């Protein structure tokens, strides 16, 4: 999968109380995946260590590729408003040298 | 007399549409220019075509041909002579009448000059001011460094020929030197380079055609619209050649023989053709292949 990049999204340091160990820590990352040519996906991976965190995320967002269709290769087809749980996205349509003007984590 | 044909004759403005001839995709090429989201709209086949209907009526305007005049003439009229005010300035006064609603051809741009002579203003004085009063977009107070023969042979080395002149129309006056001059050059670099695919689908094409025509020089347009196919325009210009030039020996000789279609390109060959013998030969080539294929 030489032709897919890898982004990291969040990395956030969770924990889970225990009768043996107290509080205890787990590293949750959730990383994006894409080819830069319409593939692209996402996973949440968990583990104790930060770098297994990375692993467990980079593999399973493999297994969630959607393909996301470009017009004419450089921007959405129309614009796109919706509501996912509590948070609001309005995305719209742009001509060429337009560029990204989004959330940093949506230009990513 | 019978009239010389002029260029906005209803007969010459026909010819010389049909010669440019009309492309949707050169006409309205992409500007770049600042850009701003499509529109999209659901049109069936009836709408579609009313739609293309409507966009080959502003290629018609969009196409419509710049005026050629002949060069302005000098002017040279004293208004006065108050020799009691020789010596007193040192610089000359120049004095526009701003008055709205006069055409700027029939302003008074007077110049008081130091000696006391007071003076129409020159051709080239009066574009100035009335630039700085009335400004147009596209022009400039001071004439541009772009249209010097060595930028402009940068120009034409890049095919850039629809531009050079839609320089010179923003720019210079028609019946200006500077006008006259730059396009008497783009024109001439067309015919020596065989560019005139260039300016094809354009407002500039019925200008060049007419220049040549005047100048007795339709051999290489004639040879290059017969190269592509192009030979209806080819006999509608040997009709235009022969419209201005009446007395000529090819616009007799067709007369005589009553041609038609590719027999006048053929009378033009024999009779005033600077390259005839070429003509002939893409001509016949062209047959050739018409009648060979189909």
């Amino acid at each position: 999968y030489e032709d897919f990049d890898t982004r990291i999204l969040e990395v956030r340091n969770v924990f889970n109380m225990t009768a043996k160990e107290g509080r205890k820590k787990s590293v949750r990352v959730l990383v994006a995946v894409g080819n830069g040519n319409g593939a692209a996906g996402f996973a949440i991976g968990k583990a104790a260590d930060r770098g297994d965190a990375f692993r467990k995320a980079k593999n399973r967002a493999i297994h969630y590729l959607h393909y996301i269709e470009r017009y004419e290769g450089h921007t959405i087809f129309h614009d796109i408003s919706l509501r996912f749980k509590r948070t609001q996205i309005r995305m719209k349509k742009q001509p060429r040298g337009y560029g990204l003007r989004c959330h940093r984590a949506i230009i990513t | 007399e019978v009239k010389k044909p002029a260029f906005m004759d209803e007969e010459v403005q026909r010819i010389l549409t049909k010669i440019t001839g009309l492309d949707l995709q050169k006409t309205f090429r992409p500007a770049i220019q600042p850009l701003k989201p499509p529109t999209y709209k659901l049109m069936t086949q009836a709408q579609l075509e009313e739609a293309t209907r409507l966009a080959v009526e502003a290629a018609k305007v969009r196409l419509k041909m710049p005026p050629v005049l002949e060069e302005r003439k000098p002017i040279n009229d004293v208004l006065a002579e108050d020799k009691i005010l020789e010596g007193t300035e040192t610089n000359k006064y120049v004095f526009t009448d701003i008055s709205y609603n006069i055409p700027h051809r029939e302003r008074f741009i007077v110049v008081r000059e130091p000696s006391g002579t007071l003076r129409k203003a020159s051709w080239e004085e009066r574009d100035r001011v009335i630039q700085i009063y009335f400004p147009k977009e596209g022009r400039r107070v001071l004439p541009p460094v772009i249209f010097k023969d060595e930028n402009l042979k940068t120009m034409y080395s890049q095919d850039r020929h629809a531009d050079v002149l839609n320089l010179c129309v923003a720019q210079f006056e028609p019946d200006s030197a500077e006008y006259i001059k730059v396009h008497h050059q783009t024109y001439e670099d067309i015919d020596r380079h065989g560019k005139y695919e260039l300016l094809r689908s354009t407002r500039h094409f019925g200008g060049m055609a007419w220049y040549f025509v005047n100048k007795k020089k339709i051999d290489g347009l004639l040879i290059d619209q017969i190269q592509r196919d192009l030979v209806d325009d080819a006999t509608s210009l040997v009709q235009l050649y022969h419209m201005l030039h009446p007395d000529g020996q090819s616009a007799q000789e067709a007369k005589e023989q009553a041609a038609e279609g590719v027999d006048l390109i053929k009378v033009f060959a024999k009779t005033e053709a600077q390259r005839g013998a070429y003509i002939e030969l893409a001509l016949q080539t062209y047959q050739e292949i018409v009648t060979s294929h189909s």
